């Protein structure tokens, strides 16, 4: 399951995990490629249980998206120790899979 | 007058939406980004800026902007232009749709900028009053080289004339 | 609150550009026309008005306006609607291009109105501040029957939500 | 020849002919159908010399166009005694020809 982050405080404490790889899918409900990649992120979440998966709606929590310099959706950002390790922009299954494996 | 003086960027900012061929390669929907005029000018040695009254309006669409698109490759490669910025007061979604309708495929070297409330355009005296306190951009062109304005001019009759604001006028000052 | 009171048209006006199938029959290029809100309301017994933040923006384009276009024929023929007005602060050329991209073929019963400087939308409290004194329309819907507002409501979260402003909400109040 | 009217005073004194049928082509330089009909109006002008032909650029003399409720180009307006008798909207050669003949 991919847990939706509905606010800044929820986003911040998701990041405040520590050591555990955290992945956030920055999405928009109106976005074709976002809708496309969603069932796929659920599948990556089932596969890599050593990593915690989240989704954030860029129009609902816009200040979070702006701070992360997300200017495109989907953008998946990969965090460790509360800090970004890498990001993958676009509906790119291979790149997302690889970003998880090498950082999990 | 602005010529031979530092580009008055101050704290002014614009919004635009990226367009690309390679972030079509990673299909994604694009959002507006905010750009600081001061950052744009310090990062890019040679910048052309042209203002137009309204996205999708006839003179802007038929007579003014297509020239900049037409000459773009020549500007970047032969005249060493880094950025061409098309300034309107229109929202960034309408500007992006306008750019696409005009054949813009990539925003690496050309960006359609929203100047919200005409703030920056009014600061340089290139605004057009359209009634009851509403301002659009007039029609104008500017060249900035190493942070210095080397050319700036505004149409007397922006709704009809493409003279000093034309790409042909700009090319002569390159 | 506006409900059950006279439509507060006052001296407010909007601009729009006509679209037609039969003045394509006489090929001609169209210009913006100014319409008095008071004249529109007195000439038409039943009027739907909906406001949206920005022409070409995603929620407005995908989730909000297509519903009004989709249901248009039903509204005119079965619910006896005379006019559907889509209100933005965007220039009338961008609004017309937006309408066309959305599949509008004729402006007899549907008009995309420019409310310049958000003057009318601010007067009814349905504006959205977007920074430094710039206002877009919020997202809202209204029904006017014989000059009286019988329904009016604005989204709490206009950028994301199509609830009270949806055509489905409007249909229920017809 | 079709004479261009460059201002309100030129428009008003064109209309201040009297009895003589006056025709004004409200045009725009950017307008496809305007450009199309122009060579044609020149031909109507040569044919009907008992009528005086003019053109007005709606973006140059906008207050005149607005007062005449021209919202479309081309619009040809037909005047007699300083007052409109009829108008033809669009690039419609037959309708324009007929509007001249029955009012000349």
């Amino acid at each position: 399951m991919v847990t939706q982050l509905k606010s800044a405080s929820e986003y911040d404490s998701a990041l405040a995990s520590g050591d555990k790889l955290v992945v956030v899918d920055f999405f928009a409900t109106w976005c074709g490629p976002s809708k496309m990649i969603a069932p796929m992120i659920e599948k990556f979440a089932e596969q890599y249980s050593d990593a915690a998966f989240y989704k954030l709606d860029v129009d609902e929590v816009s200040d979070v998206a702006q701070k992360a310099e997300v200017s495109s959706m989907p953008t998946l950002i990969f965090y460790k120790g509360g800090k970004e390790v890498t990001r993958v922009v676009g509906a790119n299954p291979a790149a997302i899979k690889q970003a998880i494996a090498s950082n999990v | 007058d602005l010529v031979n003086k530092k580009f008055p960027a101050g704290d002014y900012k614009f919004q635009y939406i990226a367009i690309s061929q390679s972030d079509a390669d990673s299909e994604s929907c694009k959002m507006p980004q905010t750009v600081e005029w001061s950052k744009l000018i310090s990062e890019n040695k040679k910048v052309i800026i042209t203002g137009a009254p309204a996205a999708f309006s006839p003179t802007s669409t038929v007579s003014h902007i297509p020239g900049y698109i037409n000459y773009l490759d020549e500007l970047v490669k032969e005249k060493e232009v880094d950025q061409v910025i098309v300034v309107t007061v229109d929202n960034p979604f309408a500007n992006q749709a306008w750019a696409k309708s005009l054949g813009v495929k990539d925003t690496t070297h050309i960006k359609f900028a929203s100047d919200p409330g005409c703030a920056f355009t009014k600061s340089i005296g290139f605004e057009l009053a359209v009634g009851d306190g509403v301002y659009w951009s007039g029609r104008w062109a500017m060249v900035v080289e190493n942070g210095i304005v080397t050319y700036a001019a505004k149409e007397t009759n922006p709704g009809t004339d493409v003279t000093v604001s034309s790409v042909e006028s700009v090319l002569a000052h390159l």
